[PDB]
């Protein structure tokens, strides 16, 4: 699955939608 | 570090007709660095677009692209024959250079025949023990062309040299050479030597070819 | 104080972009309470 927010994320387990792998799940912009 | 990908690597098109190039990006980056260059036929490359908008000197007003995010374009709206080139897209990172892959244009023209002319070796490598038989096929359109060679009837496909050629601009033609390198003594087992054009133009391969006659 | 670092930690929460370079500033605000969280400095300011 991919990764929930606020979850250590890596090169082989992404984040999900709208989100950027900044060594874990960080949202964007409204 | 930061990877660019380009799409498509070849593409051709003809005056009138209005082209846009894209170069994709791996990771979101501002706008502010990202630069474009042109790469003629020998020349060493030019800055073309300045900051993802706004022109350089030099270069008329035909010539934009734009967006924003992770996807840009170049688009030449009234392409002209000069355009047949290739470009660059480049982007600035950390401490690093990274270009793009190239991006080809072609013009295209007419269909022809190609115009095929076969010559023998000469005498001084026949006195060094070797021979060459080259057969020229020159200004045809497209590029795409096969040749064979045919000794007595045997398609031989071992010792053949192919090169082609860049895209003229006199008439947007290309040209080719296909050599057939041979040995002294093989030259002289057979008699007859045969290098056909098979192109698209023409369903029956034209035949020109030399004999063993004063040879 | 409590605002500063109310910035820093949204800046925890949401992603240092590189379309957008705005949230790199709020971390480096943190500096600014070198001088606040000293009495004497607080003393020295409210002085000037």
């Amino acid at each position: 699955y991919c990764q929930k927010w606020m979850w250590t994320c890596d090169s082989e387990r992404k984040c999900c939608e709208g989100m950027v792998c900044r060594l874990w799940c960080k949202k964007k912009l409204w | 570090e930061i990877v660019l990908t380009q799409s498509p690597a070849l593409m051709a098109a003809s005056p009138g007709e209005k082209v846009t190039i894209t170069c994709s990006v791996s990771l979101s980056i501002s706008s502010s660095n990202l630069f474009w260059y042109q790469q003629k036929s020998e020349t060493s490359p030019k800055p073309w677009i300045y900051g993802t908008s706004k022109l350089a000197s030099g270069v008329p007003v035909r010539f934009s692209g734009s967006g924003s995010g992770t996807s840009y374009s170049l688009t030449i709206s009234s392409m002209e024959a000069e355009d047949a080139a290739t470009y660059y897209c480049q982007q600035w990172s950390s401490h690093s250079f990274t270009f793009g892959g190239g991006t080809k244009l072609e013009i295209k023209r007419a269909d022809a025949a190609p115009t095929v002319s076969i010559f023998p070796p000469s005498s001084e490598q026949l006195t060094s023990g070797g021979a060459s038989v080259v057969c020229f096929l020159n200004n045809f359109y497209p590029k795409d062309i096969n040749v064979k060679w045919k000794i007595d009837g045997s398609e031989r496909q071992n010792g053949v040299l192919n090169s082609w050629t860049d895209q003229d601009s006199k008439d947007s033609t290309y040209s080719m050479s296909s050599t057939l390198t041979l040995t002294k003594d093989e030259y002289e087992r057979h008699n007859s030597y045969t290098c056909e054009a098979t192109h698209k133009t023409s369903t029956s391969p034209i035949v020109k070819s030399f004999n063993r006659n004063e040879c | 104080d409590s605002l500063i670092v109310t910035l820093s930690l949204v800046e925890l929460f949401l992603a240092d972009v590189e379309g957008l370079s705005v949230l790199r500033s709020f971390r480096l605000l943190r500096v600014f309470r070198l001088v606040t969280a000293v009495p004497q400095m607080r003393k020295i300011v409210s002085a000037l």
